[PDB]
């Protein structure tokens, strides 16, 4: 039974991937929107709550 | 004494405190009704503050109390004096004694004089769908019936003094009978009793005023106690007036369900339609449970002995004759109306040689659709001197829309002419009423369906737009080239969504966008978007139509029976007057024959019982 | 006119595949549905004849 | 319903006119709002969920929460959702206006 | 959801709304009259009450 528990661990998948899709833009790597596109979707999933 | 004190010495129901204050009163020439030692806020005298901090069921400062007023002389004035609050507005005190359940006090304020018509029209005193908490009544003979006194109900009828007539209409019209079902609920404790002061107050008043029916006194609104009880969904005090045979010689013109022969177990039973079935001359209780019922038990109500028999015998006596009449008129004048679209030469400017008896086949076509289109008129014209009363004006108006437009010539005829062709056979699915299957998904999808696409569009509109946003800006920018397939452009909004379910249901073949940044993120969201969405959410919306579908089979018999209701009245009440007396259900039966002795024209109904047990 | 012809035919394609459709399953679904006590007897009334 | 012990009661009668009877509930633990623990945060969070939805629906503890509710819990929460959809449209333009 | 804004609140704002109302109870020790929020539910009883 994941009551709050669920949305409260998809609040953290998105809260950690826009940190990653944030520091990967910050320094060097091209790599910043693999992670951002996962950052979209579970922006979206979440609406679901 | 100041005003706190003399509320606080009665309060506690001490007396000898005043103990000589008469003087005093006359003293300054302080009387009890000034608005001195009278309650700012309420406008509360000495007795009511007695009354509701009653103690044991007596309180010996109120003979005290009406002795000293009685001096003073305000008698009338203190008895009598309303409560000004807008949220107790007019109450007496003799009300609250009515209230608090203590017959020795009502005695006596009848008795020093009360205003036992007192109507306390106070927002505490409103129906409960009225911001109010207790309706009764507005007069103090209603109190006395709507909380279940049958010992003040009889003292406040025969007192010496001013006696209450059960006759008086309060601020909204209700006598006590309308006041009876207001505050009926149809449960068991509350219709127990509510259907015996039903009858002991009906049957009091014909023992009293011989020539008046208490139920026939209408409220403010037109109603009556039986269609009260009709509008407002009771079927406690519904089913007691139907069913209300009363034995006594001198009361048996309050007599329904008339008792009548028996040969064995064959007994019979004789049913009124006094307010069940007018032929429009009157208001209809049958009317109001089809129609406008506030809509709660009509398929309690509509069952009841003879209502259900009553529909019945109006369908195999008129109404199913009429009904494919009304079925095979119509879809015939469609017919004729779909041939005069098809066959149609004019294309604008018409024929004026039309000469030809096949033109004028199809010119008597126009002359069937031009009276369909005026019939249809003046039935909705003789209705507003409503759902699908208004579908049949809009087919009735752009008929003679289309017809001011073909004698002009205008080009726009051939259109107009098909807008009421596609309406028309919207109605032909409107004529399955009676029909049990076709008539079962008619109103399956009005709640079904305007809730559970719309719930499913909520869940694939969250859906959609995170991903295709996210799989948009997954590609490429124009760096090199304005091509969709490879790059992304203004269309690009547009053109992704329109293959992104198209990719979903049939086109599983590879449709792949190659130039992307990254390929391998790209399959992936697109293997997401094919289970986390639609393939998930389709086995949502069959497990959603797999339990509602459970509910309007709950619902099957319950909604056939308001269909085929709907179906005779609506033939019923559109034929004239002296064509539904020729149809008058029943049978005209004299039944009794009390004083001034001209016999009862009671217009009946047999109802026909087979019992081995009462034999 | 391809202003309104377009129009009937959307009202075409929602009410016969969508509409007279799903009236149809979903009348099926609760009338023919419980046919397992009523074939029952049928049955044994034909395998009697 | 004594006079010594009365104070150790939790559904106080506060009125009555016919059959329209008035109760008056206590909210000693029921509800504090952060000074305490209170029994209806137990009650959601703190509970063995086998029978979290019978006790929610007794007396108060089911009208206190849709009274709170009609207070500012529709209010909020329908704050909350259209900041929330205006959050992720603005993370949407973000994705595709991405130089 | 309702527990979940209401935690969200500062105390401030959390105790001006403060769903219930003051009312005095009844005579006690101390002098005052048993001062406690206080909640009310109305209900009919046609029956033996
Ligand atoms: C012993 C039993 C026999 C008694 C006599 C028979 C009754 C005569 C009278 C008769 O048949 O009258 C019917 C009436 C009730 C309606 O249905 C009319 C059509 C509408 C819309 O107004 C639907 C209704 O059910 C309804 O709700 C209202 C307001 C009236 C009826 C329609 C006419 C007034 C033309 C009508 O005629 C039909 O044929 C029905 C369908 C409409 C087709 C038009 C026909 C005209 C040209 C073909
Ligand atoms: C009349 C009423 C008076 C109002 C006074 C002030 C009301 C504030 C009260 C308010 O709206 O607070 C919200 C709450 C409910 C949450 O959303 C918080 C975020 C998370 C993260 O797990 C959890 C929730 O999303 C959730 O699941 C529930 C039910 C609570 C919300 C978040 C805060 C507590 C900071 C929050 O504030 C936001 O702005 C986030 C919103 C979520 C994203 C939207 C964009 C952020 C900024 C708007």
């Amino acid at each position: 039974l994941f009551i709050d528990g669920s949305f409260q661990l998809l609040y953290f998948i998105y809260s950690v991937l826009v940190i990653v899709s944030a520091a990967l833009y910050l320094a060097g790597i091209e790599a910043y929107l693999a992670v951002m596109v996962f950052a979209l979707v579970l922006g979206w999933m979440n609406a679901l709550y | 004494f100041n005003r706190p004190i003399l509320f606080d010495i009665v309060s506690r129901g001490s007396t000898a405190d005043l103990d000589g204050l008469l003087p005093f009163l006359l003293t300054h020439k302080k009387r009890l009704t000034d608005e001195e030692f009278r309650e700012p806020s309420t406008g509360k005298t000495c007795l009511p503050k007695a009354l509701l901090n009653l103690s044991n069921g007596r309180n010996d400062t109120i003979p005290v109390l009406l002795d000293i007023a009685e001096r003073t002389g305000n008698m009338r004035e203190f008895i009598n004096s309303p409560f000004r609050d807008i949220y107790y507005r007019g109450q007496t005190a003799l009300h609250i004694a009515i209230e608090r359940r203590c017959k020795h006090y009502v005695e006596l304020l009848v008795a020093q004089g009360a205003d036992v018509h007192a109507q306390a029209r106070g927002r505490f005193f409103q129906p409960k769908d009225e911001g109010g908490y207790f309706y009764f009544g507005e007069l103090p003979l209603s109190l006395a019936a709507c909380t279940n006194q049958p010992h003040i109900v009889n003292y406040l009828t025969e007192n010496p003094h001013k006696k209450a007539d059960m006759r008086r209409q309060d601020s909204r019209g209700n006598t006590v009978l309308h006041a009876l079902v207001a505050i009926a609920d149809n449960t068991r404790e509350n219709t127990k009793f509510v259907t015996k002061m039903y009858d002991l107050l009906l049957l009091k008043c014909a023992r009293l005023f011989p020539d008046s029916n208490l139920e026939a006194v209408l409220n403010n609104d037109g109603l009556s106690p039986l269609m009260m009880a009709a509008k407002t969904g009771k079927i406690g005090i519904f089913q007691h007036i139907i069913r209300r045979e009363v034995t006594d010689e001198d009361t048996r013109h309050l007599s329904r369900k008339f008792k009548d022969w028996a040969y064995g177990p064959v007994y019979s039973s004789l049913y009124d339609l006094s307010s069940l079935d007018t032929c429009g001359e009157e208001a209809s209780v049958l009317e109001i449970l089809v129609y406008n019922s506030k809509i709660e038990n009509r398929h309690e109500m509509l069952a009841v002995e003879p209502i259900n028999e009553l529909l019945r015998d109006k369908w195999r006596k008129f109404g199913a004759v009429s009904f494919y009449i009304n079925v095979v008129s119509y879809l015939c004048a469609m017919v004729i109306f779909t041939l005069t679209a098809y066959y149609q030469p004019l294309e604008g400017t018409p024929p004026y040689p039309y000469r030809t008896t096949v033109d004028y086949l199809r010119l008597a076509g126009e002359v069937i659709t031009l009276f369909t289109g005026v019939l249809f008129f003046f039935t909705n014209i003789k209705d507003l001197f409503g759902s699908f009363q208004l579908l049949y004006f809009i087919y009735s108006v752009l008929v003679i829309v289309s017809a001011a437009l073909y004698l002009a010539g205008i080009e726009a005829y051939l259109a107009v002419m098909v807008f009421a062709l596609v309406l028309g056979w919207m109605n032909a699915l409107y004529f399955t009423r009676g029909l049990k299957l076709t008539g079962t998904y008619s109103i399956m999808i009005q709640k079904i369906l305007f809730k559970d696409l719309f719930r499913f569009l909520l869940v694939y509109l969250l859906f959609m737009i995170g991903y295709a946003s996210a799989l948009v800006s997954l590609l490429n920018p124009c760096a090199n080239v304005p091509t969709y397939p490879s790059c992304r452009d203004s269309e690009t909004f547009s053109t992704f969504l329109l293959d992104l379910f198209k990719l979903t249901i049939g086109m599983g073949d590879l449709e792949m966008l190659s130039s992307t940044k990254y390929p391998v993120v790209f399959i992936i969201l697109l293997v997401t978007y094919i289970i986390l969405t639609f393939v998930l959410l389709l086995n949502m919306l069959i497990a959603l139509m797999g339990e509602t579908v459970g509910q309007v089979s709950k619902e099957s018999k319950h909604i056939w029976k308001l269909q085929w209701a709907t179906t005779i009245l609506d033939i019923e009440r559109s034929f004239p007057v002296f064509l539904r007396k020729a149809f008058r259900s029943g049978e005209m039966v004299t039944v009794g024959k009390s004083s001034d002795g001209t016999p009862d024209r009671r217009w009946c109904f047999r109802v026909d019982e087979v019992n081995w047990s009462h034999w």
